[PDB]
């Protein structure tokens, strides 16, 4: 199984601080975590997230917050996970045919 | 038959009212253990000598000792972040959470 | 009827085991007896997974069934037992007594 | 002594020595020994400690006494009796009950 590459962020935490990456072991996806507070995206952790407990929120190649955000402080966080190298850099949230 | 087995369990945080503390994820499939422990207890429900000695009690005397009990014998982990005392935390292996197997004690 | 650990007597004789098991004539095995309802006590050593599923059984009981009352830890007797004629002595036979119940 | 759950007792089974045909049984460990009998035939078979855990009936006794009828195994020959005072494991007597009454006899 693959070793992710993934973008690593935790001030209460192998590591590479240099370039902020974790290489993650096999079958870990990536995730984020972001706070949208007061007209503001904060980025608060990142890193590695295990495949164990049939997550379908981290099959997606890309971050994607897919589920309404959380009812913890007001909805303002913003999870995804995603399966490629370094997915968890940045996140995404009348139809494109209209 | 219904013999102790792991069966489907999807844990909703927001129906128990955690998503006020659990962050990530929304939930998870937790598994539960079902079903009934028979005598002789079958080896893949790895029963304890006790639990074999009590379930010969009660099929004999069923107000002596009551069966022996279907019920989770190795838990996995999850990943998580939670709020603990306001602070947000992450888990990468939070024990404890998912059935991997059912036996008899 | 909260979970906690009650009498039970084991009689060898009685159960037919004496055939091989030549000591003691029984012991003090005891049981685990009573339910386990939201929320488990401290003292039942709750796993994560019980505290869940007891939690979802008060909100929907056809969703998930209560944590069950088992023996959490046990400890050895003394036994005296006939292997195709051999007496075997174990001092500490595992697996035996009850000393500890929980939620499980 | 009493304070400290030790107690000396015999000892033949070829942290604790056993030299010189004793041993010292801690934690309230009883005396036992297991004897076979047939008639005037009586063989010593072991001798030494008996866990306190499950707290046998016929542990409670200060001298060795055999109180349950012997198993049918063997032709009823085993003796094992255990007991609650120093060296009461050397040697054994018996008070069986004898088989009940029936109709029959």
């Amino acid at each position: 199984n693959q070793e992710r590459l993934c973008a690593f962020k935790d001030p209460y935490q192998r590591i590479s601080h240099e370039n902020g990456t974790i290489l993650c072991s096999k079958g870990s996806t990536c995730y984020g975590l972001w706070e949208k507070s007061k007209g503001d995206i904060n980025l608060v952790k990142q890193g590695c997230w295990s495949h164990i407990g049939d997550p379908q929120e981290c099959h997606y190649e890309e971050c994607v917050v897919t589920t309404t955000p959380p009812s913890i402080q007001n909805g303002t966080y913003r999870f995804c996970c995603c399966s490629t190298d370094l997915c968890n850099v940045n996140f995404t949230e009348t139809t494109p045919l209209s | 038959g219904n013999y102790c087995k792991r069966t489907p369990l999807y844990i909703d945080f927001k129906e128990i009212g955690w998503d006020s503390w659990i962050i990530a994820p929304p939930g998870y499939e937790a598994y539960e253990c079902r079903g009934v422990c028979n005598y002789p207890l079958a080896e893949h429900l790895t029963p304890t000598k006790h639990a074999i000695i009590q379930a010969l009690v009660h099929l004999k005397n069923s107000q002596k000792a009551s069966k022996a009990c279907c019920v989770p014998t190795k838990l996995e982990p999850i990943s998580i972040l939670y709020l603990d005392k306001g602070v947000v935390t992450y888990k990468f292996k939070y024990e404890g959470m998912a059935v991997s197997e059912c036996g008899c004690r």
